[PDB]
């Protein structure tokens, strides 16, 4: 037990996972264009939520002295699972750009829509492999759908954005917010 | 380091390979059930939208032409539109809600199937590794049983050599020059050798079990190390069931 969380420096903190789950949610990796492992929401049931110091935008750089600079997204989640009951971490403290997509024959956009467990917004969950969104390749898991064809979805429901995206017919102009 | 030699055996590597093909078949089956449902989810909604658009255009044209040529038709037709969109907004609200249901029930069922196969593979790996180790332990033990039988064989034949050896040199002893002591010396020699051989025989039996007790010691804690290995693998697979329950929420493919 040495220090509290302060921005600007490569901090080194330790969390006690104990019997509860760590409860982090990750975005990015070497497989993605983001090229960083970034915390996206802290699940309230988890241990880091108990700990209190990790906020929802913190960049993870190593777990148990395992450098994540080359770790893919899947590699980074297992790195979270392989932690003992104690946890060793090193952390640091949106990008907005447009993506237009054309709906494929039968499926549609080929992406999943969900909301944060605690917090407003609506984000991309899963990208169907042969999907229309996959072959475009610019979207990744955790990307926020800011608007759809101009209309701002920032404080919209999951039913709202689901309904708009499903019923849209031709080319779908999306704004996307991503962490940094 | 023993477990690693065990984990690169011909039978073990094949089971790993057969497990990975199982894993591919599941991903392929999951993906087919994914596409089958998206087509029908979209097929349904693009029907309902195409029809609603048709009804609105028909009503829109009706007032647009009459306005060029009004009165109550303006009032009546716009009631039909509010009637019609208000209903459409609630047909889809119902559908979009049940399309979340269908997806989420599937993704979680799919996610559960994948968890159980990963657990079944882990019980299949421990059971194989262990049975291989026991089989090695059995051919390790009774090879040692083999040496112990030959070890006794050499001793009996070695003891025969000394006894026969210590009887020629006693005949050639010139200093005796008397039968009555010679009768006694032979009795004295026979008894001493008999005692010595029985004591070396007793010490071999004791030595032999000691070394087999050491074999039991090595074998036990190899099996203990494999059991701890399977325990650690179960413990971390539980922590992915734990993190999965937090991550679970509704979702709508679009
Ligand atoms: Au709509
Ligand atoms: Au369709
Ligand atoms: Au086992
Ligand atoms: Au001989
Ligand atoms: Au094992």
């Amino acid at each position: 037990a040495t220090c509290p969380i302060v921005p600007g420096q490569e901090m080194i903190i330790e969390i006690s996972k104990g019997r509860s789950g760590l409860g982090l949610s990750i975005v990015g990796g070497k497989d993605t264009p983001l090229n960083a492992i970034v915390i996206h929401e802290v699940y309230e049931e988890g241990a880091a939520a108990r700990d209190g110091r990790l906020w929802a935008g913190d960049q993870i750089l190593e777990v148990n002295g395992v450098d994540l600079r080359n770790s893919s997204h899947e590699e980074a989640i297992t790195a979270l699972r392989q932690t003992p009951q104690k946890v060793r971490l090193v952390v640091y403290r949106l990008e907005i750009f447009p993506v237009d997509l054309q709906k494929k024959a039968g499926r549609g956009l080929g992406l999943s829509i969900v909301g944060k467990r605690n917090g407003s917004g609506v984000f991309i969950s899963d990208i169907v492999k042969g999907g229309a969104a996959d072959l475009d390749g610019r979207l990744i898991q955790g990307d926020q759908i800011l608007s759809v064809n101009g209309e701002d979805m920032r404080n919209a429901s999951q039913e709202t954005v689901a309904t708009i995206l499903k019923c849209a017919q031709g080319l779908v102009q999306l704004e996307i917010g991503r962490l940094r | 380091v023993r477990i690693e030699d065990l984990k690169q055996m011909a039978a073990y590597l094949a089971h790993l390979a057969a497990q990975q093909a199982e894993l591919n078949s599941l991903k392929a089956a999951h993906a087919a059930e994914h596409s089958t449902m998206q087509k029908l989810h979209c097929t349904q909604v693009d029907k309902i939208v195409a029809q609603y658009d048709k009804e609105k255009s028909t009503h829109e044209k009706i007032l647009e032409k009459a306005m060029k040529k009004c009165l109550e038709i303006k009032k009546e037709t716009e009631i039909k539109i509010q009637t019609l969109t208000t209903d459409h907004k609630s047909k889809v609200k119902e559908i979009v809600a049940q399309h979340t249901k269908e997806w989420s029930e599937m993704i979680n069922t799919h996610s559960a199937e994948e968890q159980e196969i990963r657990d079944l593979h882990l019980s299949q790996q421990c059971e194989l590794l262990r049975k291989l180790l026991i089989n090695a332990h059995e051919q390790q033990t009774q090879q040692l049983k083999l040496s112990h039988d030959r070890e006794s064989k050499e001793m009996r034949a070695h003891q025969a050599k000394i006894s026969m050896e210590n009887s020629k040199a006693i005949s050639q002893d010139k200093s005796i020059k008397n039968k009555a002591e010679r009768e006694r010396r032979v009795r004295e020699l026979n008894s001493s050798n008999t005692k010595k051989f029985l004591e070396e025989r007793k010490r071999l039996a004791m030595k032999q079990s000691k070394e087999m007790d050491q074999l039991k010691k090595v074998q036990l804690e190899h099996l203990e190390f494999l059991e701890k290995q399977n325990e650690q693998a179960k413990e971390m697979q539980q922590m992915v069931k734990l993190e999965a329950e937090m991550d679970r929420r509704p979702a709508t493919v679009v």
